[PDB]
Protein backbone atom coordinates (compact mmCIF):
# COMPACT_ATOMS: atom_id res chain seq x y z
CA UNK A 1 0.00 0.00 0.00
CA UNK A 2 2.82 2.50 0.84
CA UNK A 3 4.36 1.70 -2.75
CA UNK A 4 0.54 1.86 -4.36
CA UNK A 5 0.40 5.24 -2.81
CA UNK A 6 3.61 6.69 -3.88
CA UNK A 7 2.28 5.99 -7.29
CA UNK A 8 -1.00 7.90 -6.63
CA UNK A 9 1.71 10.62 -5.97
CA UNK A 10 4.17 10.86 -8.72
CA UNK A 11 1.26 10.72 -11.01
CA UNK A 12 0.15 13.95 -9.14
CA UNK A 13 3.23 15.21 -9.46
CA UNK A 14 3.71 14.48 -12.50
CA UNK A 15 0.16 16.57 -13.69
CA UNK A 16 2.14 19.23 -11.89
CA UNK A 17 5.22 19.53 -14.39
CA UNK A 18 3.01 19.11 -17.04
CA UNK A 19 0.89 22.13 -16.41
CA UNK A 20 3.74 23.98 -16.40
CA UNK A 21 5.11 23.18 -19.68
CA UNK A 22 1.75 22.48 -21.56
CA UNK A 23 0.23 25.62 -19.89
CA UNK A 24 -3.58 24.08 -20.03
CA UNK A 25 -5.70 21.69 -18.26
CA UNK A 26 -7.02 20.08 -21.08
CA UNK A 27 -3.60 19.13 -22.79
CA UNK A 28 -2.00 18.06 -19.71
CA UNK A 29 -4.89 15.74 -18.95
CA UNK A 30 -3.54 13.95 -21.84
CA UNK A 31 -0.12 12.68 -20.76
CA UNK A 32 -2.08 12.03 -16.89
CA UNK A 33 -4.62 9.70 -18.73
CA UNK A 34 -2.42 7.85 -20.44
CA UNK A 35 -0.31 6.64 -17.68
CA UNK A 36 -3.00 4.90 -15.31
CA UNK A 37 -4.64 3.60 -18.51
CA UNK A 38 -1.72 1.86 -18.93
CA UNK A 39 -0.82 0.71 -15.54
CA UNK A 40 -4.83 -0.85 -15.41
CA UNK A 41 -3.73 -2.30 -18.38
CA UNK A 42 -0.30 -4.17 -16.95
CA UNK A 43 -2.64 -5.44 -14.04
CA UNK A 44 -4.78 -6.93 -16.83
CA UNK A 45 -1.77 -8.80 -18.43
CA UNK A 46 0.21 -9.84 -15.15
CA UNK A 47 -3.23 -11.80 -14.23
CA UNK A 48 -3.34 -13.40 -17.45
CA UNK A 49 0.11 -14.27 -17.88
CA UNK A 50 -0.29 -15.76 -13.88
CA UNK A 51 1.74 -12.93 -11.74
CA UNK A 52 1.03 -11.53 -8.19
CA UNK A 53 0.69 -7.96 -6.91
CA UNK A 54 4.15 -7.81 -4.94
CA UNK A 55 6.94 -5.43 -4.69
CA UNK A 56 8.79 -5.82 -7.59
CA UNK A 57 5.40 -5.89 -9.43
CA UNK A 58 4.72 -2.26 -7.73
CA UNK A 59 7.79 -0.91 -8.20
CA UNK A 60 7.68 -2.19 -11.68
CA UNK A 61 4.67 -0.24 -12.25
CA UNK A 62 6.39 2.96 -10.58
CA UNK A 63 9.32 2.46 -12.97
CA UNK A 64 7.02 1.80 -15.87
CA UNK A 65 5.86 5.66 -15.12
CA UNK A 66 8.65 7.30 -16.47
CA UNK A 67 8.74 4.72 -19.60
CA UNK A 68 4.44 5.73 -20.09
CA UNK A 69 5.09 9.40 -19.81
CA UNK A 70 7.43 9.58 -22.10
CA UNK A 71 5.65 8.29 -25.18
CA UNK A 72 2.34 10.47 -23.96
CA UNK A 73 4.68 13.59 -23.53
CA UNK A 74 6.79 12.83 -26.96
CA UNK A 75 3.87 12.42 -29.11
CA UNK A 76 1.37 15.58 -27.21
CA UNK A 77 4.40 17.71 -27.45
CA UNK A 78 5.33 16.82 -30.90
CA UNK A 79 1.66 18.18 -32.02
CA UNK A 80 1.87 21.39 -29.86
CA UNK A 81 5.52 22.02 -31.95
CA UNK A 82 3.47 21.22 -35.30
CA UNK A 83 0.80 23.66 -34.30
CA UNK A 84 3.67 26.48 -33.52
CA UNK A 85 6.12 25.86 -36.53
CA UNK A 86 3.34 25.62 -39.52
CA UNK A 87 -0.36 27.18 -37.39
CA UNK A 88 -2.61 24.08 -37.71
CA UNK A 89 -5.51 22.69 -36.63
CA UNK A 90 -5.19 19.94 -33.96
CA UNK A 91 -6.53 17.01 -36.01
CA UNK A 92 -4.30 18.47 -38.78
CA UNK A 93 -1.52 18.24 -36.83
CA UNK A 94 -1.42 15.26 -34.81
CA UNK A 95 -2.47 13.88 -38.31
CA UNK A 96 0.48 14.70 -39.86
CA UNK A 97 2.30 14.34 -36.10
CA UNK A 98 1.65 10.95 -35.73
CA UNK A 99 2.35 9.84 -38.89
CA UNK A 100 5.99 11.29 -38.36
CA UNK A 101 6.84 9.65 -35.36
CA UNK A 102 4.71 6.35 -35.40
CA UNK A 103 8.09 4.66 -36.54
CA UNK A 104 10.14 5.83 -33.80
CA UNK A 105 7.33 4.86 -30.88
CA UNK A 106 7.28 0.86 -32.36
CA UNK A 107 10.84 0.94 -33.27
CA UNK A 108 12.16 2.27 -29.57
CA UNK A 109 9.31 -0.22 -27.61
CA UNK A 110 11.61 -3.03 -29.76
CA UNK A 111 14.80 -1.79 -28.61
CA UNK A 112 13.50 -1.12 -24.85
CA UNK A 113 12.54 -4.70 -25.01
CA UNK A 114 16.02 -5.87 -25.72
CA UNK A 115 16.71 -3.96 -22.10
CA UNK A 116 14.22 -5.38 -20.58
CA UNK A 117 13.93 -9.19 -21.68
CA UNK A 118 16.87 -10.62 -20.67
CA UNK A 119 15.87 -9.83 -17.36
CA UNK A 120 13.27 -12.40 -17.78
CA UNK A 121 16.38 -15.00 -17.96
CA UNK A 122 18.14 -15.39 -14.75
CA UNK A 123 18.39 -18.63 -13.41
CA UNK A 124 16.88 -19.91 -10.23
CA UNK A 125 16.05 -17.98 -7.24
CA UNK A 126 17.46 -14.83 -8.44
CA UNK A 127 15.35 -15.39 -11.82
CA UNK A 128 11.94 -14.80 -10.11
CA UNK A 129 13.02 -11.93 -8.50
CA UNK A 130 14.51 -10.03 -11.89
CA UNK A 131 11.80 -11.55 -13.67
CA UNK A 132 8.52 -9.95 -12.33
CA UNK A 133 10.59 -6.55 -13.42
CA UNK A 134 10.95 -7.98 -16.93
CA UNK A 135 7.48 -8.94 -17.48
CA UNK A 136 6.05 -6.00 -16.17
CA UNK A 137 7.93 -3.18 -17.75
CA UNK A 138 7.63 -4.77 -20.73
CA UNK A 139 4.39 -5.25 -20.22
CA UNK A 140 3.70 -2.10 -19.17
CA UNK A 141 5.17 -0.19 -22.50
CA UNK A 142 3.62 -2.49 -25.02
CA UNK A 143 0.32 -1.39 -23.85
CA UNK A 144 2.08 2.39 -23.62
CA UNK A 145 2.86 1.90 -27.13
CA UNK A 146 -0.24 0.69 -28.18
CA UNK A 147 -2.27 3.16 -26.24
CA UNK A 148 0.17 6.28 -27.79
CA UNK A 149 -1.09 5.14 -31.28
CA UNK A 150 -4.89 4.45 -30.78
CA UNK A 151 -5.52 6.66 -27.63
CA UNK A 152 -3.28 9.23 -27.49
CA UNK A 153 -3.87 10.98 -30.81
CA UNK A 154 -7.51 10.95 -30.24
CA UNK A 155 -6.83 13.21 -27.15
CA UNK A 156 -5.17 14.86 -28.89
CA UNK A 157 -6.53 15.65 -31.59
CA UNK A 158 -9.82 16.77 -29.56
CA UNK A 159 -8.38 18.23 -26.69
CA UNK A 160 -5.54 20.81 -27.79
CA UNK A 161 -6.13 24.45 -27.83
CA UNK A 162 -5.28 25.71 -31.23
CA UNK A 163 -1.72 27.26 -31.11
CA UNK A 164 -1.16 29.88 -34.25
CA UNK A 165 2.03 30.53 -35.55
CA UNK A 166 4.74 31.33 -33.57
CA UNK A 167 2.65 31.82 -30.43
CA UNK A 168 5.14 30.27 -28.45
CA UNK A 169 3.34 31.86 -25.65
CA UNK A 170 6.25 34.44 -24.50
CA UNK A 171 3.13 37.04 -24.80
CA UNK A 172 0.99 35.70 -22.60
CA UNK A 173 1.20 38.26 -18.75
CA UNK A 174 1.89 36.42 -15.60
CA UNK A 175 4.05 33.35 -14.24
CA UNK A 176 3.49 31.29 -17.56
CA UNK A 177 4.87 34.45 -19.39
CA UNK A 178 7.73 34.72 -18.22
CA UNK A 179 8.57 30.83 -18.35
CA UNK A 180 8.06 30.91 -21.59
CA UNK A 181 9.67 34.11 -21.93
CA UNK A 182 12.69 32.15 -20.29
CA UNK A 183 12.44 28.52 -21.59
CA UNK A 184 12.60 30.58 -25.19
CA UNK A 185 16.01 32.11 -24.49
CA UNK A 186 17.31 29.41 -22.42
CA UNK A 187 16.69 27.08 -25.61
CA UNK A 188 18.60 29.59 -28.00
CA UNK A 189 21.82 29.65 -25.20
CA UNK A 190 21.46 25.99 -25.58
CA UNK A 191 21.97 25.46 -29.17
CA UNK A 192 24.18 28.73 -29.41
CA UNK A 193 26.46 26.42 -26.77
CA UNK A 194 25.71 22.89 -28.21
CA UNK A 195 27.22 24.91 -32.13
CA UNK A 196 30.42 25.89 -30.18
CA UNK A 197 31.34 22.36 -28.10
CA UNK A 198 30.41 21.04 -32.00
CA UNK A 199 33.28 23.00 -33.69
CA UNK A 200 35.75 21.30 -31.08
CA UNK A 201 34.95 17.38 -30.92
CA UNK A 202 38.32 16.56 -28.96
CA UNK A 203 38.28 18.21 -25.65
CA UNK A 204 34.81 16.54 -25.57
CA UNK A 205 35.90 12.61 -26.03
CA UNK A 206 38.42 12.66 -23.07
CA UNK A 207 35.89 14.24 -20.78
CA UNK A 208 33.58 10.87 -22.08
CA UNK A 209 36.67 9.00 -21.60
CA UNK A 210 37.08 10.56 -18.02
CA UNK A 211 33.44 9.67 -17.36
CA UNK A 212 33.68 5.59 -18.68
CA UNK A 213 36.93 6.13 -16.24
CA UNK A 214 34.50 6.89 -13.41
CA UNK A 215 31.79 4.87 -13.82
CA UNK A 216 33.93 2.04 -14.34
CA UNK A 217 35.87 3.00 -10.87
CA UNK A 218 32.81 4.21 -9.26
CA UNK A 219 31.36 0.95 -10.13
CA UNK A 220 34.08 -1.65 -9.06
CA UNK A 221 34.28 0.46 -5.70
CA UNK A 222 30.11 -0.05 -4.79
CA UNK A 223 29.23 -3.44 -3.11
CA UNK A 224 26.87 -5.28 -4.04
CA UNK A 225 23.97 -7.40 -2.25
CA UNK A 226 20.75 -9.17 -3.06
CA UNK A 227 17.68 -7.27 -1.18
CA UNK A 228 17.54 -5.18 1.70
CA UNK A 229 16.57 -5.62 4.75
CA UNK A 230 13.90 -4.09 5.81
CA UNK A 231 12.12 -2.69 9.28
CA UNK A 232 9.78 -5.70 9.37
CA UNK A 233 8.44 -4.45 12.52
CA UNK A 234 8.80 -7.86 13.95
CA UNK A 235 11.83 -9.81 15.30
CA UNK A 236 13.10 -13.11 17.60
CA UNK A 237 15.11 -13.96 20.55
CA UNK A 238 16.74 -17.35 20.76
CA UNK A 239 17.89 -18.59 24.19
CA UNK A 240 20.04 -21.57 24.77
CA UNK B 1 25.55 -20.96 -5.37
CA UNK B 2 25.52 -24.00 -6.49
CA UNK B 3 24.56 -24.88 -9.50
CA UNK B 4 26.24 -21.54 -11.25
CA UNK B 5 26.11 -17.95 -10.13
CA UNK B 6 26.88 -14.44 -11.92
CA UNK B 7 24.83 -14.70 -15.05
CA UNK B 8 23.75 -11.33 -15.96
CA UNK B 9 27.42 -10.41 -17.12
CA UNK B 10 26.79 -13.20 -20.26
CA UNK B 11 22.73 -11.60 -20.38
CA UNK B 12 23.67 -7.90 -20.34
CA UNK B 13 26.26 -9.08 -23.63
CA UNK B 14 23.45 -10.64 -25.93
CA UNK B 15 21.60 -7.42 -24.44
CA UNK B 16 24.07 -4.79 -25.54
CA UNK B 17 24.24 -7.18 -29.15
CA UNK B 18 20.49 -7.51 -29.60
CA UNK B 19 20.15 -3.59 -28.52
CA UNK B 20 23.43 -2.37 -31.51
CA UNK B 21 21.27 -5.23 -33.59
CA UNK B 22 17.65 -3.24 -33.89
CA UNK B 23 18.88 0.38 -33.97
CA UNK B 24 20.87 -0.72 -36.64
CA UNK B 25 17.49 -2.12 -38.62
CA UNK B 26 16.00 1.32 -37.46
CA UNK B 27 18.69 3.45 -38.74
CA UNK B 28 19.65 1.23 -41.45
CA UNK B 29 23.15 1.20 -40.56
CA UNK B 30 26.54 -0.01 -38.71
CA UNK B 31 27.37 3.35 -37.74
CA UNK B 32 24.52 5.08 -36.36
CA UNK B 33 23.56 2.92 -33.30
CA UNK B 34 26.88 4.04 -31.80
CA UNK B 35 25.67 7.36 -31.51
CA UNK B 36 22.95 6.33 -29.45
CA UNK B 37 24.65 3.34 -27.74
CA UNK B 38 27.37 5.56 -26.26
CA UNK B 39 24.68 7.74 -23.70
CA UNK B 40 24.31 4.61 -21.84
CA UNK B 41 27.21 5.48 -18.94
CA UNK B 42 25.91 9.00 -18.68
CA UNK B 43 23.40 7.89 -16.85
CA UNK B 44 25.29 4.95 -14.80
CA UNK B 45 27.55 7.65 -13.38
CA UNK B 46 24.72 9.28 -11.75
CA UNK B 47 23.44 6.29 -10.57
CA UNK B 48 26.80 5.12 -9.12
CA UNK B 49 27.56 8.82 -7.93
CA UNK B 50 24.13 8.66 -5.65
CA UNK B 51 24.13 5.12 -4.63
CA UNK B 52 27.42 5.64 -2.89
CA UNK B 53 26.71 9.45 -1.54
CA UNK B 54 24.07 8.08 0.11
CA UNK B 55 25.61 4.86 1.24
CA UNK B 56 23.42 2.14 -0.91
CA UNK B 57 24.63 -1.34 -2.59
CA UNK B 58 24.03 -2.60 -6.05
CA UNK B 59 21.08 -4.49 -5.04
CA UNK B 60 18.22 -6.21 -7.52
CA UNK B 61 16.42 -2.54 -6.44
CA UNK B 62 19.39 -0.76 -7.84
CA UNK B 63 20.14 -2.62 -11.05
CA UNK B 64 16.23 -2.41 -12.44
CA UNK B 65 16.18 1.71 -11.80
CA UNK B 66 19.23 1.70 -13.85
CA UNK B 67 18.15 0.05 -16.84
CA UNK B 68 15.01 2.30 -16.67
CA UNK B 69 17.56 5.14 -16.57
CA UNK B 70 18.95 3.66 -19.51
CA UNK B 71 15.92 3.42 -21.30
CA UNK B 72 14.95 6.41 -20.91
CA UNK B 73 18.08 7.87 -21.62
CA UNK B 74 18.60 5.94 -25.04
CA UNK B 75 15.26 6.49 -26.41
CA UNK B 76 15.94 10.27 -25.96
CA UNK B 77 19.10 9.61 -27.71
CA UNK B 78 17.68 7.72 -30.55
CA UNK B 79 14.97 10.21 -31.15
CA UNK B 80 17.77 13.02 -31.34
CA UNK B 81 19.79 10.77 -34.25
CA UNK B 82 16.52 10.17 -35.72
CA UNK B 83 15.56 13.81 -35.81
CA UNK B 84 18.69 14.67 -37.43
CA UNK B 85 19.02 12.35 -39.39
CA UNK B 86 15.47 12.68 -41.34
CA UNK B 87 16.75 16.41 -41.68
CA UNK B 88 19.48 15.08 -44.01
CA UNK B 89 17.36 13.00 -45.63
CA UNK B 90 13.86 13.94 -46.32
CA UNK B 91 14.90 17.56 -46.42
CA UNK B 92 18.17 18.43 -47.64
CA UNK B 93 20.14 19.87 -44.90
CA UNK B 94 23.98 19.62 -43.53
CA UNK B 95 25.27 17.80 -40.84
CA UNK B 96 25.74 20.70 -38.37
CA UNK B 97 22.59 21.93 -39.37
CA UNK B 98 20.59 18.74 -39.09
CA UNK B 99 22.22 18.09 -35.53
CA UNK B 100 21.48 21.54 -34.66
CA UNK B 101 17.61 22.23 -35.63
CA UNK B 102 16.79 18.36 -34.04
CA UNK B 103 18.43 19.06 -30.85
CA UNK B 104 16.36 22.20 -30.22
CA UNK B 105 13.24 20.37 -31.18
CA UNK B 106 14.07 17.46 -28.97
CA UNK B 107 15.05 19.62 -25.55
CA UNK B 108 11.70 20.61 -24.56
CA UNK B 109 10.25 17.34 -24.40
CA UNK B 110 13.55 15.46 -22.79
CA UNK B 111 13.24 18.85 -19.56
CA UNK B 112 9.77 17.33 -19.65
CA UNK B 113 9.99 14.02 -19.02
CA UNK B 114 13.16 14.20 -16.97
CA UNK B 115 11.76 16.59 -14.16
CA UNK B 116 8.38 15.09 -14.37
CA UNK B 117 9.99 11.71 -13.52
CA UNK B 118 12.84 12.96 -11.29
CA UNK B 119 10.27 14.85 -9.41
CA UNK B 120 7.73 11.74 -9.87
CA UNK B 121 10.33 9.45 -7.61
CA UNK B 122 11.43 12.09 -5.38
CA UNK B 123 8.54 10.54 -2.61
CA UNK B 124 10.39 7.17 -2.71
CA UNK B 125 14.04 8.79 -2.49
CA UNK B 126 12.17 10.79 0.58
CA UNK B 127 10.73 7.77 1.85
CA UNK B 128 10.54 6.67 5.07
CA UNK B 129 9.01 3.98 7.32
CA UNK B 130 7.25 0.72 6.15
CA UNK B 131 8.96 -0.94 2.71
CA UNK B 132 11.31 2.55 3.26
CA UNK B 133 14.71 0.19 2.25
CA UNK B 134 13.51 -0.78 -0.94
CA UNK B 135 12.05 2.46 -1.81
CA UNK B 136 14.67 4.05 -1.33
CA UNK B 137 16.78 2.22 -3.59
CA UNK B 138 15.24 2.06 -6.19
CA UNK B 139 14.55 6.09 -5.21
CA UNK B 140 17.91 7.42 -5.04
CA UNK B 141 19.59 5.39 -7.86
CA UNK B 142 16.53 6.71 -10.74
CA UNK B 143 16.84 10.06 -9.50
CA UNK B 144 20.76 10.45 -10.02
CA UNK B 145 20.76 8.56 -13.14
CA UNK B 146 18.02 10.34 -14.78
CA UNK B 147 19.70 13.94 -13.56
CA UNK B 148 23.16 12.84 -14.78
CA UNK B 149 21.51 11.35 -18.35
CA UNK B 150 19.56 14.58 -18.73
CA UNK B 151 22.61 17.64 -18.13
CA UNK B 152 25.25 14.90 -19.76
CA UNK B 153 23.57 13.41 -22.62
CA UNK B 154 21.72 16.77 -24.11
CA UNK B 155 25.43 18.05 -24.80
CA UNK B 156 26.89 14.78 -25.79
CA UNK B 157 24.12 13.60 -27.86
CA UNK B 158 24.83 16.39 -30.80
CA UNK B 159 28.51 15.42 -30.29
CA UNK B 160 27.86 11.54 -30.68
CA UNK B 161 26.03 11.99 -33.72
CA UNK B 162 28.70 14.47 -35.80
CA UNK B 163 31.22 12.09 -34.76
CA UNK B 164 29.94 9.20 -35.71
CA UNK B 165 28.59 10.69 -38.86
CA UNK B 166 32.28 12.13 -39.93
CA UNK B 167 34.20 8.67 -39.12
CA UNK B 168 31.86 7.23 -41.37
CA UNK B 169 31.37 9.75 -44.04
CA UNK B 170 31.72 8.48 -48.01
CA UNK B 171 32.57 11.86 -49.39
CA UNK B 172 29.22 12.52 -49.91
CA UNK B 173 28.80 14.75 -46.89
CA UNK B 174 29.37 17.51 -45.25
CA UNK B 175 28.37 20.71 -46.94
CA UNK B 176 24.57 20.55 -47.94
CA UNK B 177 22.60 18.64 -49.34
CA UNK B 178 20.20 18.78 -52.36
CA UNK B 179 17.97 17.35 -53.30
CA UNK C 1 7.86 -7.42 -48.14
CA UNK C 2 10.44 -8.10 -50.12
CA UNK C 3 10.58 -5.44 -52.17
CA UNK C 4 10.75 -3.83 -48.88
CA UNK C 5 13.96 -5.57 -47.55
CA UNK C 6 15.54 -5.42 -51.22
CA UNK C 7 15.29 -1.63 -50.14
CA UNK C 8 16.48 -2.30 -45.87
CA UNK C 9 19.62 -5.35 -46.63
CA UNK C 10 20.56 -3.97 -42.69
CA UNK C 11 17.37 -4.61 -41.66
CA UNK C 12 17.20 -8.01 -43.99
CA UNK C 13 20.31 -9.07 -42.24
CA UNK C 14 19.59 -7.64 -38.79
CA UNK C 15 16.25 -10.33 -38.20
CA UNK C 16 19.14 -12.97 -39.57
CA UNK C 17 21.30 -12.68 -36.68
CA UNK C 18 18.78 -12.07 -34.25
CA UNK C 19 16.98 -15.81 -35.38
CA UNK C 20 20.54 -16.94 -35.18
CA UNK C 21 21.95 -15.46 -31.59
CA UNK C 22 18.60 -16.97 -30.56
CA UNK C 23 19.53 -20.81 -31.59
CA UNK C 24 22.50 -20.07 -30.50
CA UNK C 25 21.69 -19.61 -26.99
CA UNK C 26 19.24 -22.16 -27.36
CA UNK C 27 21.88 -25.15 -28.23
CA UNK C 28 23.39 -24.06 -25.28
CA UNK C 29 20.04 -24.35 -22.85
CA UNK C 30 18.61 -27.74 -25.13
CA UNK C 31 18.54 -31.03 -23.20
CA UNK C 32 20.29 -33.94 -25.42
CA UNK C 33 19.02 -36.91 -25.24
CA UNK C 34 18.48 -40.33 -27.46
CA UNK C 35 14.51 -40.14 -28.00
CA UNK C 36 12.11 -38.20 -26.68
CA UNK C 37 9.65 -39.57 -24.11
CA UNK C 38 8.08 -41.95 -25.92
CA UNK C 39 7.08 -45.53 -23.89
CA UNK C 40 3.59 -44.80 -22.26
CA UNK C 41 4.24 -44.00 -18.27
CA UNK C 42 3.39 -46.94 -16.04
CA UNK C 43 2.45 -47.39 -12.21
CA UNK C 44 2.89 -50.37 -10.05
CA UNK C 45 1.77 -51.51 -6.88
CA UNK C 46 4.09 -53.90 -5.35
CA UNK C 47 2.94 -56.11 -1.98
CA UNK C 48 4.02 -59.36 0.05
CA UNK C 49 2.15 -62.01 2.14
C1 LIG D 1 -5.22 3.86 -10.77
C2 LIG D 1 -3.83 3.85 -11.33
C3 LIG D 1 -3.00 2.64 -11.04
C4 LIG D 1 -2.89 2.24 -9.58
C5 LIG D 1 -3.75 1.07 -9.10
C6 LIG D 1 -3.05 -0.04 -8.33
C7 LIG D 1 -3.80 -0.66 -7.16
C8 LIG D 1 -3.03 -1.66 -6.28
C9 LIG D 1 -3.88 -2.53 -5.38
C10 LIG D 1 -3.21 -3.50 -4.44
C11 LIG D 1 -3.63 -3.41 -2.98
C12 LIG D 1 -3.84 -4.70 -2.19
O1 LIG D 1 -5.14 -5.03 -1.82
C13 LIG D 1 -6.05 -5.44 -2.82
O2 LIG D 1 -7.11 -4.50 -2.86
C14 LIG D 1 -8.45 -5.04 -3.26
C15 LIG D 1 -9.49 -3.95 -3.32
O3 LIG D 1 -9.73 -3.18 -2.15
C16 LIG D 1 -8.80 -6.19 -2.38
O4 LIG D 1 -10.19 -6.63 -2.65
C17 LIG D 1 -10.90 -7.10 -1.55
O5 LIG D 1 -12.03 -6.16 -1.17
C18 LIG D 1 -13.30 -6.34 -1.84
C19 LIG D 1 -14.39 -5.63 -1.10
O6 LIG D 1 -15.36 -4.96 -1.86
C20 LIG D 1 -13.66 -7.79 -2.06
O7 LIG D 1 -14.75 -7.87 -2.92
C21 LIG D 1 -12.55 -8.58 -2.63
O8 LIG D 1 -12.97 -9.94 -2.82
C22 LIG D 1 -11.33 -8.50 -1.80
O9 LIG D 1 -10.28 -9.29 -2.38
C23 LIG D 1 -7.86 -7.25 -2.59
O10 LIG D 1 -8.01 -8.33 -1.63
C24 LIG D 1 -6.40 -6.89 -2.58
O11 LIG D 1 -5.69 -7.70 -3.50
C1 LIG E 1 12.92 -12.83 -33.60
C2 LIG E 1 12.85 -12.51 -35.07
C3 LIG E 1 13.32 -11.16 -35.52
C4 LIG E 1 12.44 -9.96 -35.20
C5 LIG E 1 13.17 -8.66 -34.87
C6 LIG E 1 12.56 -7.37 -35.41
C7 LIG E 1 13.49 -6.19 -35.62
C8 LIG E 1 13.14 -4.89 -34.89
C9 LIG E 1 14.30 -3.96 -34.60
C10 LIG E 1 14.01 -2.49 -34.79
C11 LIG E 1 12.84 -2.18 -35.71
C12 LIG E 1 12.89 -0.85 -36.41
O1 LIG E 1 11.66 -0.26 -36.64
C13 LIG E 1 11.38 0.21 -37.93
O2 LIG E 1 12.58 0.63 -38.53
C14 LIG E 1 12.36 1.26 -39.88
C15 LIG E 1 13.68 1.67 -40.48
O3 LIG E 1 13.76 1.91 -41.89
C16 LIG E 1 11.37 2.37 -39.80
O4 LIG E 1 10.96 2.70 -41.17
C17 LIG E 1 10.62 4.03 -41.33
O5 LIG E 1 11.75 4.70 -42.06
C18 LIG E 1 11.84 4.37 -43.46
C19 LIG E 1 12.83 5.29 -44.11
O6 LIG E 1 13.83 5.87 -43.30
C20 LIG E 1 10.49 4.39 -44.14
O7 LIG E 1 10.58 4.04 -45.49
C21 LIG E 1 9.54 3.50 -43.41
O8 LIG E 1 8.33 3.28 -44.14
C22 LIG E 1 9.33 4.06 -42.06
O9 LIG E 1 8.30 3.39 -41.34
C23 LIG E 1 10.18 2.06 -39.06
O10 LIG E 1 9.44 3.26 -38.74
C24 LIG E 1 10.38 1.30 -37.78
O11 LIG E 1 9.17 0.74 -37.30
C1 LIG F 1 22.78 -1.15 -23.16
C2 LIG F 1 22.05 -2.24 -22.44
C3 LIG F 1 21.85 -2.05 -20.96
C4 LIG F 1 22.65 -2.95 -20.04
C5 LIG F 1 23.87 -2.34 -19.39
C6 LIG F 1 24.32 -2.96 -18.07
C7 LIG F 1 25.09 -2.09 -17.08
C8 LIG F 1 24.60 -2.17 -15.62
C9 LIG F 1 23.15 -2.60 -15.43
C10 LIG F 1 22.86 -3.47 -14.23
C11 LIG F 1 24.01 -3.66 -13.26
C12 LIG F 1 24.62 -5.04 -13.20
O1 LIG F 1 24.32 -5.78 -12.06
C13 LIG F 1 25.05 -6.95 -11.76
O2 LIG F 1 24.12 -7.96 -11.44
C14 LIG F 1 24.72 -9.19 -10.80
C15 LIG F 1 23.63 -10.16 -10.42
O3 LIG F 1 22.67 -9.77 -9.44
C16 LIG F 1 25.67 -8.84 -9.70
O4 LIG F 1 26.31 -10.05 -9.17
C17 LIG F 1 26.44 -10.10 -7.79
O5 LIG F 1 25.12 -10.34 -7.08
C18 LIG F 1 24.47 -11.59 -7.37
C19 LIG F 1 23.49 -11.97 -6.28
O6 LIG F 1 23.91 -11.90 -4.94
C20 LIG F 1 25.37 -12.76 -7.72
O7 LIG F 1 24.81 -13.39 -8.84
C21 LIG F 1 26.83 -12.50 -7.97
O8 LIG F 1 27.61 -13.57 -7.42
C22 LIG F 1 27.37 -11.20 -7.51
O9 LIG F 1 28.64 -10.91 -8.12
C23 LIG F 1 26.66 -7.92 -10.17
O10 LIG F 1 27.69 -7.64 -9.19
C24 LIG F 1 26.03 -6.65 -10.65
O11 LIG F 1 26.98 -5.68 -11.06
Amino acid sequence: HEVVKTLVEAIILVFLVMYLFLQNFRATLIPTIAVPVVLLGTFAVLAAFGFSINTLTMFGMVLAIGLLVDDAIVVVENVERVMAEEGLPPKEATRKSMGQIQGALVGIAMVLSAVFVPMAFFGGSTGAIYRQFSITIVSAMALSVLVALILTPALCATMLKPIAKGDHGEGKKGFFGWFNRMFEKSTHHYTDSVGGILRSTGRYLVLYLIIVVGMAYLFVRLPSSFLPDEDQGVFMTMVQ
Amino acid sequence: ERLSGNQAPSLYAISLIVVFLCLAALYESWSIPFSVMLVVPLGVIGALLAATFRGLTNDVYFQVGLLTTIGLSAKNAILIVEFAKDLMDKEGKGLIEATLDAVRMRLRPILMTSLAFILGVMPLVISTGAGSGAQNAVGTGVMGGMVTATVLAIFFVPVFFVVVRRRFSRKNEDIEHSH
Amino acid sequence: MPNFFIDRPIFAWVIAIIIMLAGGLAILKLPVAQYPTIAPPAVTISASY
